[PDB]
């Protein structure tokens, strides 16, 4: 009956930050507030002020001293809050968790409050390539706490404490409409055409759940289909100033099925995205990591019904492609959008330079 | 959801044996299939695990380099390969299952396949009467388990105690049954097809 | 090891 | 290194409706990765508690877990008459996962005197060259007992499970010796 | 009669590095060796090895976490040395300073030796601009000491100690030849020309010493000279893969002297480079700093007689320009090379991207 | 302050 | 190398005074010109400094906001401007010089210009005889320094002691001279052009 | 804050050819930024030691400096007859630079009794309304002496410098009082 809490101490041991959670679920309309408590000894500083900062950054490069193009660190959101000396009571009152932490600690505890705006991306990370070293570009969240006489004062390693949090999303309860698509291709003069119908079973598939596609081919024409290919593609939409869409296949299934002219074909396939065979592909997007733990493929990013903003950070989306191989060109294909989420538990110069550099790298 | 497995039995020491766990009702990518063995009369022990999503396999320190685990995603089965079997590798092997996202304990188990290693061959039991009130029969030097003991063709099932078999240094099994009568035995060995009936008198 | 992020139990 | 999971007591006796407490000790600090299984004799284990505090779906509410530093505890409020099995303690935070040593829970009754019997070897057994002496103990309590041989090693004892008819235990001790040694005394 | 020594301790206090000097003078044929002593307690590690690394890097960006294009960290020279457990006796024996440090410390001291190659640049630093933040690109030297089981092991903040050294050059004793230049400009058909002669007094000027130029103008022509301009230019030759020459004026003197046709003119000017009026110019090169101290203008980089290498890092050179203003074009100018030194005391992708970025910035 | 670079006296 | 300076004298309290140090023999960019004042009978004290190379000026805490230092590089001179002079600002001001690359102490000094602040005007001395062996003359209430005292027009310079002048609470100076004769005075005040001759008898 | 440079002793007496040692104390640690100046009476100071250990150019080798933590010392091997002046200790590592309090070095001789003389005020001085009593001390040693007035404040004493003719000091004390107070006693 005792809840857990996460804490991290300063290298000198004087400063410690208490956090009630590490994953802050987004509800598509509001974000769970970042409520915490900072413990500091007044006799230690006795003239400075305690500041806590929330930051989300589009970081590149590794964590330590890389020996190449280092961390382009465009910032998407910066917040500042003062713990000791205290500030006005809002917002709005102190929370229940803050009250319990104050009761557990005493007078030497000072709370802080942060409200994450809705217009922010989720924590993801591009998969590094074998030729590269360390990690690659990926947004992340961070909380810092330090003692200084002003906000512009330089950072101190002996007093500041750095903590890493995450922003996650979960599967909505309401099911979506049935995803289906069709595509017809006629010929030069004959009314004979090439009609195919493809559809999924659901909009939302949990991580690891197989995908069953329903493909119907109406080849009432003269040409012959040799191969059928079903692929699941991942779209990583890097957005800083100019949108860049990157395609990375994650699962492919091929069968040597022949479709005779003036005949139909029906079959149901089974394709499942997973990380075992995509451990060497550049440009793959994974879920944000805490320190170094293994993470699955990046969950789809779903936005509100009225799309006005959130063009920032990295956006992930999945689409299933079904392709028909036709002799002498005439390829016909369809794309079936779907989401992939976990179930709910119970004009700066160097910025343009970096954008061009990333575009040249991944493309 | 069902975890059906088979493929156990008797294997000569230093030989090889192959165990299959045909999982059903769920997916091999959303679950991690573990193997757990239980020594006779001892506690549980972990030997191997496979994670199909990440393609990661782990082994216990006592079975490293001898046991190889693999799975076929198309058939939704997990295979454990035993090599260089020693006398310490005899146990009952279970096939567990834990959620991949995320781990919450082995919530699904199989039924267990018995695995034994022994240089002794198949032998027939020998019935030794135990004259005296108390009376019983002794059966020794038989292999393998089990042996069904009946008194008067099962006419009197009351006041009869059948102690579990014990393995002595000769590599054979032996048990006994005792019937208590105030005033006043059928033994069957299915693997050896031996049925001996004996009577004990003072 | 190093300076990791340990935990603690919170009660009423 | 490997995390040893010391589970005590090895075996405890309790009556129907009483309270049963089992403690699990971890040599190294695991946050909450502790699971409690129940294994009836002859069957497969069954998960009861995960994350050391959560009750598994389809499990009676009498079972409950708790955490205190590195001391994990399983508590049963009302001991049902069918809850007499073996319970294990498993940690899954560091590979390899390590289980406990088990905690057999049996029904409690009054102490019964053992009906000690001595069985001399048969003539046919003696003619076979190997002589065995069978000592019988029937309807006693508890399972633990002291047996001695004198006319030393070369003795094996088999104990049966607690039969629900009498709630007691029976032990059979066999002392096997060679024909010459048997004829010595 | 007691020499001084410099030391720095690890954050935990277990590791300390002793250095006999911080400025290593280059003699145009050899570099003063980096001899030092590392103090470590064997009981602390008792299974690892002590490593000391010498590194020179073409670093960009600030020292802390910049919020823009961060430290491009191309490395020019990397060396590795093991202190404890020890290595063979060379090279060649241990030195006298190492012996004295061992006598002062005892068994818990382990020496290390480094030989700086001749083909290395001197420590300089480009001056930051007002629009930019922190510092700019500039080579520097560094010494690190850490305990690890292998060279590939990740760095540890609690054990590693970072120290900064410098490589400097001083004025040679041998004077150079008298620097002088001439330039003539004739006209369309008339034999009348424009002859000027300019010369300095010495090749080498100490930092702050005024420069006296001797200008002789022979305007035996019809055009009239309105203004005379004398300028001192600084050339920063950034060399990573493609040489880039950058011009930054540092001192200018103008006089409203009129030269009549068919007449001569003689005058001696006085111009002195200094940092007071060049505190806002981008692309200025200064001497390498230790931590944050103020430094003068970057000293000239002099190489050996046989130029085969040293095309690395940043190269600084000075030239005096004398310009004559002539009506309707026809400008005539000369350049007088000179050195400025202190007296002797008693095809990687992101590399190309960064080169283009720097070229676009400074030009 | 912080972890600066102090000094020491060396003798014979 | 020479450090010539001038521009001192007497300034009314709360007024302003300008001191110039015309450095010669070196350069203003390769050297840093410092100013040091010495209170009468006290130790040295630092007031101001200028670094022409970096364009940096520093001041003492006791003179911050009142003293402004500047230099003219063309004329190779340094100028110190005094404002809001108080009674604590009277001293002898020197013009030091230290190498810019690098600092090695003030190796070159000027000769010092006396600077005094006082509300008292210029007054003439008064000669008071000191009848007795020992004998002398007393001169008091004069301003400013100095006063030359001669005995018998300097005929007897032996056995004559002239104590240094002392400033009392009235803002005036006063000293005395004593001549010792076993058996048996000319005072000149140049600023006031006063020459008084007196004779002392028992 | 400001670094105080405590220099002791304030004044010491020594003979020709002896050894003279002056110690300088720094409240905060300065590495080697200590300079020693020599100021003869009436002239400007002259640099002798820079970096606390180096001898300035054109300086006799008898002067020498040393460092010990925060204790800087100036030592003179053979005291020349012209080395009797005031010496200062300056630090130049942190702005502002702070000088010492001085250390006057004078020649040493035997103790001489003071020829105490008392001079009553003149009639003209008494008629002026202000009366002063002059007390003369001539040819005594050392400079320090005790003077008392009784018929209290309103007394000023002036002491001359050590004349090379007699190596002694002379002090004159003036007690100024009003005409009424002078006529009181």
């Amino acid at each position: 009956p005792g809840t857990r809490v996460f804490k991290k101490s300063s290298p000198n041991g004087k400063l410690t930050v208490y956090l009630g959670k590490r994953d802050f679920v987004d509800h598509l309309d509001k974000v769970d507030p970042v409520d915490g408590v900072v413990l500091v000894d007044p006799d230690y500083l006795k003239d400075r002020k305690v500041f806590v900062t929330l930051t989300v950054a589009f970081r590149y490069g590794r964590e330590d001293c890389d020996v190449l193009g280092l961390s382009f660190r465009k910032d998407l959101f910066i917040a500042n809050y003062q713990a000791f000396p205290p500030t006005p009571n809002p917002p709005r009152p102190p929370t229940r968790l803050q009250e319990r932490l104050l009761r557990k600690l005493g007078q030497h505890a000072h709370p802080f409050f942060f409200t994450i705006p809705q217009n922010l991306p989720s924590s993801v990370t591009l998969q590094p390539g074998p030729e590269d070293t360390g990690k690659a570009l990926g947004v992340d969240f961070e909380i810092r706490a330090f003692v200084a006489k002003s906000l512009e004062e330089k950072s101190h390693k002996r007093n500041s404490v750095r903590l890493v949090i995450r922003k996650v999303q979960f599967a909505p309860e309401k099911p979506g409409p049935q995803p289906s698509a069709e595509t017809t291709r006629h010929f030069l003069m004959s009314d004979r055409s090439l009609h195919l119908e493809a559809s999924l079973d659901k909009e939302l598939y949990y991580h690891g759940e197989p995908l069953n596609v329903n493909v119907h081919v109406t080849n009432n024409s003269t040409k012959t289909v040799k191969k059928i290919k079903v692929s699941v593609r991942q779209y990583a939409d890097i957005v800083l100033f100019s949108t860049a869409q990157y395609k990375v296949p994650v699962a492919q299934v091929e069968q040597d099925d022949q479709v005779s002219p003036s005949s139909t074909f029906s079959k149901v396939y089974t394709i499942t995205p997973f990380l075992a065979n995509n451990r060497e592909k550049r440009g793959l997007a994974l879920d944000g990591k805490l320190k170094h733990e293994d993470t699955n493929l990046a969950s789809s990013t779903i936005v509100k019904e009225g799309a006005n903003k959130e063009v920032l950070g990295i956006l992930v989306s999945y689409r299933v492609k079904v392709k028909l191989v036709v002799s002498r060109g005439g390829d016909v294909s369809v794309e079936l959008p779907f989401v992939l989420m976990h179930p709910k538990p119970h004009a700066t110069d160097d910025d343009i330079v970096f954008e061009d550099f990333a575009r040249l790298r991944l493309k | 959801v069902q975890l059906v497995e088979s493929g156990g039995g008797l294997v000569q020491p230093g030989g090889s044996l192959r165990l299959s766990c045909a999982a059903s009702g769920f997916n091999v990518y959303s679950s991690s299939i573990h193997w757990v063995r239980q020594a006779p009369g001892k506690g549980l022990e972990w030997v191997a695990s496979i994670s199909s999503y990440y393609g990661y396999t782990y082994y216990a320190d006592s079975v490293k380099g001898r046991f190889t685990i693999s799975a076929d995603t198309s058939k939704n089965t997990a295979y454990l390969q035993m090599n260089s079997l020693r006398a310490e590798d005899t146990a009952v092997y279970y096939c567990a299952r834990s959620r991949q996202f995320w781990y919450s304990g082995l919530d699904y188990w199989g039924q267990g396949t018995l695995v034994t290693v022994s240089s002794a061959s198949t032998k027939g039991p020998s019935v030794f009467p135990l004259a005296p009130a108390a009376l019983g029969c002794l059966v020794k030097d038989y292999f393998p388990e089990p042996v069904t003991v009946s008194w008067n063709s099962g006419a009197l099932t009351s006041g009869v105690h059948t102690f579990p078999a014990v393995l002595q240094s000769s590599g054979l099994y032996s048990l006994s049954s005792v019937v208590t009568v105030p005033s006043s035995c059928n033994v069957n060995h299915k693997p050896s097809n031996t049925k001996v009936d004996k009577k004990v008198e003072p | 090891l190093s300076s990791c992020s340990e935990s603690s139990i919170l009660t009423a | 290194s490997d995390i040893q999971m010391t589970q005590s007591p090895s075996s405890l006796s309790a009556s129907v409706g009483d309270r049963v407490t089992i403690t699990c000790r971890a040599s190294q600090s695991v946050s909450s990765a502790v699971a409690w299984y129940q294994q009836k004799p002859g069957k497969a284990p069954k998960l009861l508690i995960y994350s050391a505090s959560s009750l598994y779906s389809g499990v009676p509410s009498r079972f409950s877990g708790s955490r205190s530093g590195t001391d994990f505890t399983l508590t049963i409020s009302s001991l049902q008459p069918e809850d007499f099995a073996t319970y294990y303690c498993q940690q899954y935070k560091y590979v390899p996962v390590t289980f406990g040593q088990g905690t057999k829970v049996e029904i409690k009754r009054t102490v019964a005197a053992p009906s000690v019997f001595i069985f001399p070897p048969s003539d046919s057994q003696l003619k076979s060259g190997t002589a065995s002496v069978v000592c019988l103990l029937n309807n006693f309590y508890p399972r633990e007992a002291k047996v001695q041989w004198k006319v030393s090693g070369n003795s094996q004892e088999s104990v049966t499970e607690q039969d629900s008819k009498d709630s007691t235990y029976s032990l059979s001790s066999t002392l096997t010796l060679s024909k010459a040694d048997y004829e010595k005394h």
